[PDB]
Order: C-alpha cells, then structure tokens, then sequence
C-alpha cells in the first residue's frame, strides 16, 4: 500500500527517465 | 504481487537492451546506399529507416503497463538526406511516443 505503491511510482519514474534519453539526460537515475 | 516492481522492470528493461544490442551489430547491413542507421536510444531499439518514411516500431515489452498498449507503436521519421528528423530547438530526435503512454482510472 505504501511500500509496493513507491516501487510502482519509482518504474514510472523510470520510464521517465528513459523517455528523456536515459543515461543522455543529464538528470540522475530516479530510485 | 500488484506491482511489476522497480527491480523487475530494470531487469526486463536490461533484457530489452541486450537483444537490442545483439539486433544492431549481427542483423545484415541493407545495401541500398541511404537509409536512416539503426540504434537504441534508451527507450526503443530502431531498425534503418527508409528515407522519407516513418518508421515505427512496437511499444518496449519491458513497460510495466505493456499489457495496457499491444497495438501500441512508437514512431520515426526518416528524412530523404538519410537522417533521422530532429525538429527546431532540440538535440533528441523526433518520436512519436503516444500510443505507448500509460493513461490514469477508469478500466
């Protein structure tokens, strides 16, 4: 609910991460 | 048990990587002079492209919500010059990545 809810939000966070060119972004990795 | 989990996406994700990777340097080169190169961009692994084309390819297996999308596509476009299309103000290029999106409540 809380601990199985963050790690959901962390592989969007992901996803994100990718979206915007990954390691290329310059932004560091979310989680 | 509800969540893909962050390890398991990563993981799959890697996997998703990996057959890329192997794709992009043993698939046969085209051998028609111009076309648009093959790459992986952290997201999708893109094929070579047909100049003056779009080109797309499925949604990544590795989305957590990939179920949620399976006539998804993620979209190119391949210029005449043999150049992947990247528009006014940017230095990633252009894509397409709409049908691929997740999209919040309902069903």
């Amino acid at each position: 609910d809380l601990s199985k809810q963050l790690d959901e939000q962390c592989a969007k966070l992901f996803i994100e991460w990718l979206a915007a060119g990954g390691p290329s972004s310059g932004a560091p990795p979310p989680c | 048990g509800a969540t893909v989990s962050l390890w398991e996406t990563v993981q799959k994700w890697r996997e998703y990587r990996r057959q890329c990777q192997r794709s992009l340097t043993e698939d046969p080169p085209p051998a028609t002079d111009l076309f648009c190169n093959r790459t992986f961009d952290e997201y999708a692994c893109w094929p070579d492209g047909e100049p003056g084309s779009f080109v797309n390819v499925s949604c990544p297996w590795y989305l957590p919500w990939a179920s949620s999308v399976p006539q998804g596509h993620v979209y190119r476009f391949c210029t005449a010059e043999g150049l992947w299309l990247q528009k006014d103000n940017s230095s990633l290029p252009w894509r397409d990545l709409s049908e691929c999106e997740e999209s919040k409540r309902g069903e």
